[PDB]
């Protein structure tokens, strides 16, 4: 028998703690499946850190007062990097280092209240220089296309460096909310996916999140 | 941030090279991240284009389309030695037209400039006006908690924003346009404040004090003054006219009033502005 909280249609009016759980769950789920199936990235750690994903998230979340949108964005930044950086693959060997970077960049590029890298580095558990390059790298592989908007990923894909091919391949007007429907889209998605207490990080919060029909 | 003049090698087309060094306790300047970031989102004819970015070692350079001078520089040239002097009205309607056009664009993409002023309005030899420096801008399409920031001048800052507001929208930019305008007409700053205290006074001097009945929400403003020396609105014509050598027609005035309201919600929108009778001739 387990509790059954009902979340708000607006992730802003939702508990920052409840997000980190929903996000973390989703995060180890992708790690499970991605490993269910070589060349290293800056986001690779020499071995799986002992601290769980969730225990690492709240900490970053609490001692750096990361805002809601920044939380969602971080997750979305996964689908963005996995798509425009072939080598990068979310697995329990990149997650943390990614999360640090992801989170500290969504904040700086998108928020009014933001800290310094050295602060972020300290809370995150790494050397400032380590976080600098770790941030510079991610920014290059995305061409500073960090604003979660409907066609961002595509534009990013395209904008990438393109291999010339023998045979050729292949506006937000009228677009609802002017194309800012990404973060909600994901919010809804995670509750539908890892909403129930059936992912793996069961150990963390024993809760069943039901998002109003 | 240090900038230099440069020019394409493949193409002779000149450019502007703003240089932002890398590696620091803050690594990549949030300002750069924010600027570069939004610029890729703002492709319009009245919004300086960001050609490309050149990362390298500990130095990042953003390559902007080189623009000659600016609304500020432009006017000084005109009457730097002859004290304040406004511009030819046809010219005042033209530049104002471009500024609302580019801004109108920003707002549609849910982006607020937040720091509009004469110098942040680049012009090229072709007389084209374009919005600049998006360093303090932000995408309001992303519902984060807002926090105004420190600017070097408060001559274009909205009253409510100066009164501690943190829930403003696109309305903040419209006020600036109102100021920008008045300055282009008369040739000098309409609110030469010297601090948040001073500015608010000068704004209230000509606009009168807030009307808690036409602007109820003002009581919610953190730096609001429940018991302040009320004042009536001084009338615009008799404030500007005497310093402009052309009969400020009716429309210009009505338009000017629509951009210079105290109550944000009463301020005209860039879209609405572009459809004000004062610009009729640009249509049909
Ligand atoms: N496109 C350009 N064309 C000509 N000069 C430029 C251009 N961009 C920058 N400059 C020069 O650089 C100067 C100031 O650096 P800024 O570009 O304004 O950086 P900024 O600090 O982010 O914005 P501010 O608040 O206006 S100083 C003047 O605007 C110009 O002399």
């Amino acid at each position: 028998g387990i509790p059954k909280v009902i979340l708000p249609a607006d992730f802003n009016k939702c508990s920052r703690t409840d997000l980190v759980v929903l996000i973390s769950r989703m995060l180890v789920s992708l790690i499970a499946i991605n490993e269910n199936s070589i060349t290293l990235t800056r986001y690779h750690s020499k071995i799986p850190p002992n601290i769980s994903i969730f225990n690492y998230f709240i900490r970053l979340t609490k001692f750096s007062s990361l805002e809601h949108c920044v939380l969602m964005t971080s997750l979305y930044y996964i689908d963005l990097l996995q798509t425009v950086y072939p080598d990068f693959t979310l697995n329990s060997l990149t997650a943390h280092r990614f999360l640090l970077t992801a989170t500290t960049v969504a904040t700086k590029g998108l928020c009014d209240s933001f800290s310094t890298n050295a602060h972020y580095a300290k809370v995150g558990g790494v050397r400032c220089h380590e976080l600098n390059i770790l941030e510079n790298d991610f920014l290059k592989r995305v061409n500073y296309r960090i604003i979660p908007r409907d066609h961002n990923i595509t534009l990013c894909s395209i904008e990438q460096k393109q291999k010339k091919f023998v045979i050729d391949k292949n506006s937000y007007v009228n677009r609802p909310k002017s194309g800012y429907n990404v973060l909600d889209k994901y919010y809804r998605r995670i509750v539908q996916l890892v909403g129930s207490f059936n992912a793996s990080p069961d150990k963390s919060r024993k809760v069943d999140y039901v998002l109003p029909p | 941030a240090t900038v230099y003049k440069g020019l394409n090698k493949t193409t002779g087309v000149y450019v502007a090279l703003k240089e932002v060094k890398l590696d620091s306790e803050e690594g990549t300047p949030s300002t750069a991240i924010r600027e570069i970031s939004l610029m890729k989102e703002l492709k319009h004819e009245n919004i300086v284009r960001l050609y490309d970015v050149i990362h390298t070692e500990n130095k990042l350079t953003l390559v902007f389309e080189f623009m000659d001078n600016d609304l500020k520089k432009y006017m000084d040239s005109r009457t730097v030695g002859n004290t304040p002097r406004g511009l030819e009205l046809n010219l005042v309607k033209y530049f104002q037209w471009q500024l609302l056009q580019g801004l109108a664009f920003c707002h549609e993409n849910k982006i607020l400039h937040r720091d509009l002023k004469p110098q942040n309005l680049l012009i090229n030899k072709r007389g084209q006006l374009k919005l600049g420096d998006f360093g303090l801008a932000r995408a309001f399409g992303i519902p984060v908690n807002t926090f105004s920031s420190e600017v070097v001048t408060l001559w274009y800052r909205a009253p409510d924003v100066l009164m501690g507001s943190r829930t403003y929208s696109t309305s903040i930019d419209i006020w600036s346009c109102g100021c920008i305008l008045a300055e282009m007409i008369t040739g000098k700053p309409l609110f030469p404040g010297t601090n948040d205290e001073e500015q608010l006074k000068l704004i209230f001097d000509i606009m009168g004090t807030p009307n808690e009945s036409l602007w109820p929400s003002v009581t919610k403003l953190p730096k609001y003054n429940p018991n302040i020396q009320q004042r009536p609105p001084r009338d615009l014509r008799q404030v500007l006219q005497p310093h402009t050598k052309e009969p400020l027609d009716g429309n210009l005035m009505d338009f000017l009033h629509g951009l210079l309201q105290l109550n944000p919600d009463m301020r005209l929108s860039a879209k609405q502005a572009l459809h004000h009778p004062w610009f009729a001739e640009y249509y049909h």
